[PDB]
């Protein structure tokens, strides 16, 4: 050759020059060179790389600021840099406020400018792999309040174990405020870790409540006193209802009794007290959900199943509630099993009598087809006259207003019975142990706090403000001002109440005018899950209640293109389907591309549809940006695309909560109970081979509900000496079981997990390590885990983003029929934003489709970064698992 | 063993005769279903013969409107002689392919015509009067129209021409 | 809409309207309506298709005429049609002289032209998978003759089950001639069926071959005569040598011995005679290959094997090799082995004395670094003036003139021994099967054939013509015209010839002027098969020879693209590659596209190659279409690439044998050889779980060779019902054993086969169905079957293909430097022809990759149309196998 | 490469200069088996 290489790139400036030389030697790591000839811009030592700049007027002020701007627009003669790992240096770059130009911005050659520009980065010669990257001790006291909540024992359980680990002697203190007032050894003893085993299966309360008259008065708040500084007791954790925690609230503030009749007084000056909601009611007003709400809504739910699972005209069923303060429980079962009408304490009848209001519904409904009426009596059912609605006085109305054979179901007992639901168990568990941080973290500076949960978030709120806001509810409803009630309960309230009254009313001219309503289609893409259906209904039935026309796109994309499945969505013909299991549209893993993209498209505007909803797991997701990105094709797919997820896997991401996760978990939490009892029964171990694919989410969860040893997940994987470890924890678990509680043990195995260490591989080397000490089985259930009918849950948070769905379709319909009716279509931001994924984060919201496909995904065969690490540590630390 | 006619194609190289062209139709109840330009993401099915532009429009198919008494809407192959086949099923069945070829080469346009189907002979008229020519007929052609593309208009090899709302069977 | 529907097309014809009435009539399948007005085109009843055609004078002659042509450039306005199957209209328009233009070939729209251009049609609306396609007698006698050869038992066990299968008594002449002149039941015995019993491994001639001395008179061809119409044989096969055969055509010849001395003279008027030469020398001048000539090549190569299998200077080796008349076995021995000179009939030393030649030869290797001197002395050593050279007289040159101490290795009987290697026992077989069919498709007018091979193609060629022609050699060799002798030995035999001088000259002047002299690479692609390192040997050593410069692009693609591995192959570094197994240079599955294809086109430019051999299976075949697919952006690829199919499976379209599937299916029929012989020393069956992955071809030839009763093959599968049937057969099968010879049973299945019944699966299958009357068990020896030592055969074919690759690049080179040199390079047909599969087909052909690509393979991930269908027929035929 | 798009583009190569192999025949380039060639992770030096 003759070009045999290249020594350095000659840069001319304008007279001042000083400002590239700062940019080259910041931003690219060059250096200039020692004792310079004229008032070199070297890289670095066994090198080549330079750059020479010259002051001299060669090129001007005014064109070099012209081609600048001229660039500002997403062709020029450039040079090009060999440089590894160009992702650090477009970071560098873009935050230092300079623009840069990339391929899949993953990323192959970046490209920015200086006074200079057009200054190109390459990552090797040609395409290929690129270049290799270069280079504090207080005793802890538990007690629990009020009447029977499930979940009471797996939060005494985690408080007993968090307390423990954390270094500190725990005293459970039997029969609430009556144990606390009574004192002794009798009333206070200090528990071990092995003494809460299996707690977590364990109904009611396994310590005790008891109403203390003594400690409503002075008299007895300071004989508890007392008896906390006699036992030692440095801080108290209260797990009860409203005026459980309001009587701990006057405690506190009354705590200042130093009664002279000094070592102790000094010591025990400050009173560390931590409350948690432990309520079937969920009549606490800083939390979302107290413990056992969701497992007394499941066994209500559980009862109306039974009664609509029949044939009849002439027919009504009462279902009396337990729950004397709020009406979620009744709102929440209404919504969930789509009841005729509520007796409610914030909603009574207004604008007109009770009756009259109950009649109408119930005759409307009747009148359009539905044969079984169910209307659910609220144990503070009221009327506005705040006069108590009974039973009875609901029965003769349906009785003798109506023609109707009335049979009533109370489920009194067993509203507080049976084991806490996987969400009472999950989170009460991780309620007990922040009880355990706040009460250690505590300072007499810091407010005493409560452990809420907001949004599927454990938070800390101080408990007089708790206290103070559940009152001005109260105050509300006793001062007539439901409206206002209604508002001061909780968001999720207020929109459950909306969504419950809007859905219940396609009998009743339409809420928007006739400019205003759209054809909206919704759509089931992936394998079924719990609350595919109640999305269907809810979304049906709230659209309807606008004046929308609600289509169902039957058997995913496949049915569209192959088959024109469009059809109707009719009142009637949904009747119960918010409580079915599976998908009644049809639901297949079709892509669009995979299935007629033109076809998908020419129906589409066939139909002239002004909005999607795709309910499902993954494939739905890669489906959204399927149809996002074939937008610049076809103007009949620019409008609202919206993915509300439905994965009993949780893989999909913009959401930390998929539909049927929870019935999913539901069902295997109860596998897994029978398993553990089994081994409980037999020194034996089992082996359990958990579903959710190449998420872990399942099988960290299920370990912390059913009490597994261990919980081999898919990112993860599973090493020989872990294997190992834990194989050693096992035979030591069982030489120590000698004296303790028999509650078995379990392993949970992921299938995604090892490939070559599988369940029954595992199982076999747990019998050869274990050398006849104990042995181990397996327990593999299958693809079944999908469950039936969908946890009340699932339909309940179905209906809720089935309704945000549709609103938001709402909104951005007028923006998007733009882009719609006109082609020169370049693909902008304001069209990219309609193409999005509904989801819960820390806050509900639409995230759009490009930045978690681009970046929040395995976009790849994996089909999933977690959010669960914290539950994992939790569930390790409280079963004694040592990690590698 | 071909079933019908599946479009027409139009090709032309000057661009404001093609806009114009699609504008025309587009007054005529016709629907952009796809468009196509010279960007990598554009999905390839047609473009020879390459072409610079393409715009697919559709005159869809006539069904049997829904009541709901509010204003009338669509219905879906839940209608009334619906037939669901091995693909799509059995409804009035018409589609014209726009081609956009660059500024050089392409040959001359020739003199056949397409005879389309309408159920609204007097309605078509009317929007022709109210937009371009109207040319008088000659042989089942009710009249012919004009644009850079000539064509004719009549009714279809059933017996005559509007009930999108068909009578259900006994 | 107001545009509802489309009713008809509209066409104007000048004055004539005829020419597209008969097209759209014959081609489209339309109709001229009834009773035309003016002296309608509607295709059936119950649709709306329709063409009206007009003669009125709108449309010009000139016009139509000038479009038609300007059409013929592969744009106007059209009509598509919807129609299915568009593949057949396609074949339709084009045969029947019409043009058409469509999307892949496989495909998506047609568009062809009439007097009324641009017709087109769809096989659909919009993109998606396409509209569904709607709607005689005689008693024969065997006899062997002449020496010993590996594969007469083989083609015995044929003739006997061949004939017998025919419905014919098969007789067995032992002692050949002598057996035939005696006559009698000592020498004429029936054979059954069972009789020929794992025939296929023993060695030599359990029939027995005897040299008569009254044959050779008329005395004893009378009483032969006599004793076939006595024993009442209507026909005779004769398997022997050349001579062997000559007598038998003079008996033909001299069958018209009427002799006085009508019956049996009017019945056995006419004598079916048949021919196969058995023979180890590969004399016989019709045939490529004799039976047991292989055999004897493989006995000669263990040995030359085990002598360059040691250290040391002063060293020379001699190997006597038996075989009288042809040069062959010297020759290909010389060529497999890498033989530094061989002493051979048809080339004797002309220009000087055969010692001054040796000496030259020999000492130029020694000089060179060559240390283990070996030579092979033919039986049939000759000097010009016919004079045999001897051993002694070879060794004493070595002695004496060199000072090489010289061991001498003689093969003898060794040469004759053993069982016949599986291309003699495949070939014996088919042979055998073959001369039964020549012998009943036999009459009176048809000259008597002699069955041959023909470039692995079994064929009949007149006996007297062969005999002939045999004769005409040893002439020429008599008369001194030894290059005449050579020309009139096979096309084969001429080529190796050219091939072993050639490589056997790095030592001698290049053959090439210096213009003419290139730089050629060579790769390996895909799993390691025999001969890949004799392909690599010879292709090089040719190189040095013409003068040009042999590279080797080490570890494949990756190898090239990752590292930059382009190696010069020096001369004393690949000594006894020729011989070696595996790569050496270094083979992987890694494609172009997978390792940087921009970086193999930069390194082939840098390197500048003027060619490019690649030496591998599969994966090698994609390459070849990456590199071809590739050379519109990169003009370094516009050279001529070469793939030499290498494979154990034979998957590679181009060619019937790809290199290593001869040494692959010598190990697997060896190893199948001690199963069956286990089984035939316990009631067992075996599964044998064979290679070759998709493709069937090595289970079907092993099936052949090993006499496995059944192999389970990829294209077909394995059904319940066969297996049932299968099985069945095998509860039979040992029913009847009472009696015969315990040969054993097996059974081969190639792993693809069936991926739920596999080899354990079955065999478990078989013992639950056997109910304790035999058992089965199974052999899975693995990814083994690959096989060290490559074949002779592997070890020639190589050589032979790889010196016709390079002389093919030799050839297209300067056609590809106008392509190269090039920029608008459109991609023609003069330069897709350069890429190319080297292969056997009936005819040695190079195969533009294009054709096999697209139309002959399975691309995707199958990796493979059969042509062993015959085989497997025969196979099944000669176990009694019943298919379903 | 092709933005900033473009209607033609041609890539050339001045190719770096190694160690000339002799063979006396005439002279052509050697391979990486040249004289300070020290082989790394991708190619060498
Ligand atoms: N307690 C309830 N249970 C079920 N649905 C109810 C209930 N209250 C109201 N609705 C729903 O709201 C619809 C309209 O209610 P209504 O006709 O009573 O007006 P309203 O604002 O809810 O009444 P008011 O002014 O008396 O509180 C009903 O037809 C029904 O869909
Ligand atoms: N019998 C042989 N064995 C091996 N190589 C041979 C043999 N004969 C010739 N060659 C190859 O051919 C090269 C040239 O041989 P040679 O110079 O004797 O010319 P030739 O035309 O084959 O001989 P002649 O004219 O005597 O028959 C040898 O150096 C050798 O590499």
């Amino acid at each position: 050759s003759l070009f045999n290489g290249t020594s350095f790139i000659t840069l001319f400036a304008p007279n001042s020059l000083q400002a590239s030389i700062d940019f080259y030697t910041n931003f690219l790591g060059f250096a200039i060179r020692k004792n310079s000839n004229q008032k070199l811009q070297l890289e670095e030592d066994q090198n080549n790389v330079s750059i020479q700049l010259i002051l001299d007027p060669e090129h001007a002020a005014s064109v070099s600021q012209i081609d600048q701007n001229i660039r500002n627009l997403t062709i020029q003669s450039n040079i090009a840099f060999k440089s590894s790992s160009l992702s650090k240096l477009v970071k560098l770059l873009k935050d230092g406020g300079h623009p840069v130009q990339q391929s899949p911005n993953e990323i192959s050659p970046f490209e920015v400018y200086t006074v200079d520009p057009l200054g190109s980065l390459i990552g090797f010669g040609f395409k290929n792999p690129f270049a290799v990257n270069e280079r504090v001790r207080k005793t802890i006291g538990v007690m629990t309040s009020g009447g029977d909540s499930p979940g009471m024992n797996p939060f005494v359980r985690a408080v007993v174990r968090a307390g423990i680990y954390k270094g500190c002697k725990v005293f459970c203190i039997h029969e609430g405020y009556e144990g606390l007032v009574r004192g002794g050894e009798k009333y206070i003893k200090e528990t071990q870790w092995h003494d809460v085993r299996g707690w977590l299966v364990e109904g009611g309360t396994n310590i005790g409540t008891a109403r203390c008259k003594e400690f409503r008065e002075r008299s007895g708040r300071l004989k508890a006193c007392k008896n906390m500084i006699d036992m030692g007791i440095d801080a108290l954790i209260v797990c009860g209802g409203d005026g459980s925690l309001t009587g701990a609230d006057r405690f506190r503030s009354e705590w200042p009794s130093l009664i002279e009749e000094q070592q102790q007084f000094n010591t025990h000056q400050n009173l560390n007290i931590c409350g948690a909601v432990g309520s079937i009611d969920n009549d606490m007003s800083s939390t979302d959900a107290t413990i056992g709400a969701f497992s007394s809504l499941d066994r209500i739910c559980r009862a109306i199943d039974y009664i609509d699972a029949t044939a009849s005209h002439s027919r009504a069923f009462i279902v009396e509630v337990m729950g004397r303060h709020c009406g979620w429980l009744g709102l929440l079962a209404g919504l969930a099993t789509s009841a005729d009408y509520i007796l409610i304490p914030e909603k009574p009848a207004s604008s007109r009598e009770w009756q009259d209001q109950m009649c109408d519904i119930v005759g409307k409904h009747r009148a359009r087809g539905k044969r079984k009426t169910i209307v659910i009596v609220a144990e503070g059912a009221i009327s506005n006259d705040l006069s108590p609605i009974s039973c009875d006085q609901v029965k003769d109305v349906l009785v003798n207003r109506l023609g109707l054979d009335t049979r009533v179901t109370t489920l009194g007992h067993v509203q507080r019975g049976g084991t806490a639901v996987a969400f009472d168990r999950i989170y009460a568990t991780l309620q007990g142990v922040e009880a355990v941080n706040a009460v250690l973290e505590c300072d007499a500076d810091t407010p005493s706090p409560m452990i809420a949960i907001k949004e599927d978030q454990i938070t800390r709120v101080p408990l007089v403000d708790a206290v103070e806001l559940t009152q001005q509810v109260a105050k509300s409803i006793e001062s007539r001002n439901f409206k206002k009630a209604i508002s001061l309960r909780d968001s999720e309230f207020v929109e459950h109440m909306k969504n419950f009254i809007s859905t219940n009313s396609d009998h009743v001219p339409p809420s928007l005018p006739l400019e205003k309503r759209k054809k909206i289609a919704i759509i089931n893409v992936g394998a079924p899950a719990g609350g595919m259906n109640s999305a269907v209904y809810s979304m049906a039935t709230y659209c309807m209640s606008r004046g929308h026309v609600p289509y169902a796109i039957h058997n995913g994309f496949s049915g569209l293109a192959r088959h024109e499945s469009v059809r109707s969505i009719n009142w009637l013909d949904i009747e119960g389907w918010g409580s079915l299991g599976g998908s009644e549209i049809g639901t297949n893993r079709t892509l669009p591309n995979d299935a007629d993209i033109g076809m998908i498209a020419y129906f589409f505007e066939k139909y002239g549809f002004d909005g999607l909803i795709l309910v499902g797991g993954f494939e739905a997701f890669i489906s959204l940006h399927q149809l996002e990105r074939a937008r610049i094709n076809y103007p009949s797919l620019r409008i609202p695309l919206v993915l509300i997820p439905a994965t009993i896997s949780n893989n999909v991401p913009g959401t930390e909560y998929s539909l049927g996760s929870d019935t999913c978990l539901n069902s295997f939490m109860e596998y897994c109970d029978v398993i553990k009892q089994s081994a409980a029964a037999t020194n034996r171990v089992f082996v359990v081979e958990v579903q959710g694919g190449n998420s872990g989410y399942i099988a960290t969860h299920a370990q912390l509900a059913c009490g597994a040893q261990i919980s081999y997940v898919p990112e993860e994987g599973i090493s020989l000496a872990q294997l190992e470890m834990d194989i050693n924890s096992l035979k030591e678990s069982f030489a120590n079981d000698q004296g303790k509680t028999k509650s078995g043990r379990l392993i949970l195995k992921s299938e995604n997990a090892s490939k070559v260490l599988t369940t029954e591989v595992i199982s076999t080397i747990i019998d050869d390590e274990a050398s006849g000490r104990f042995d181990s089985k397996t327990a593999i259930p299958g693809h079944v885990q999908q469950g039936g009918i969908p946890s009340p849950m699932d339909r309940v948070r179905a209906s809720r983003f089935a309704i945000r769905a549709v609103s938001f379709i709402e909104r951005h319909s007028d923006r998007c029929q733009t882009f719609k009716n006109s082609i020169s279509f370049r693909q902008t931001d304001e069209i990219t934003s309609t193409a999005v994924v509904l989801g819960i984060h820390k806050q509900l919201r639409f995230t759009p489709i490009r930045q978690l496909y681009d970046f929040e995904s395995d976009v790849p065969r994996r089909m999933r970064n977690i959010f669960w690490s914290n539950v994992r540590e939790i569930s390790d630390m409280l079963s004694g698992r040592t990690s590698l | 063993s071909i079933s019908d006619l599946s479009f027409t194609s139009f090709v032309t190289n000057d661009d404001n005769l093609f806009e114009e062209t699609f504008n025309f139709y587009t007054k005529l109840g016709f629907h952009a279903t796809r468009s196509y330009v010279k960007n990598r993401s554009d999905f390839e099915l047609t473009g020879i013969s390459d072409s610079i532009k393409e715009i697919w429009l559709e005159s869809f198919p006539l069904s049997e409107v829904v009541e709901a008494g509010r204003e009338l809407r669509k219905p879906l192959q839940e209608s009334v002689g619906y037939e669901s086949e091995a693909l799509l099923g059995y409804p009035y069945q018409g589609g014209v392919v726009i081609k956009l070829r660059l500024s050089n080469e392409k040959n001359n346009d020739l003199p056949g015509e397409v005879t389309f189907f309408t159920a609204s002979i007097d309605k078509l008229k009317a929007k022709l009067i109210e937009i371009g020519a109207e040319i008088i007929p000659s042989k089942l052609v009710e009249f012919s129209t004009r644009d850079p593309m000539g064509d004719v208009i009549s009714f279809s090899s059933y017996p005559s021409l509007s009930k999108k709302i068909t009578s259900p069977d006994f």
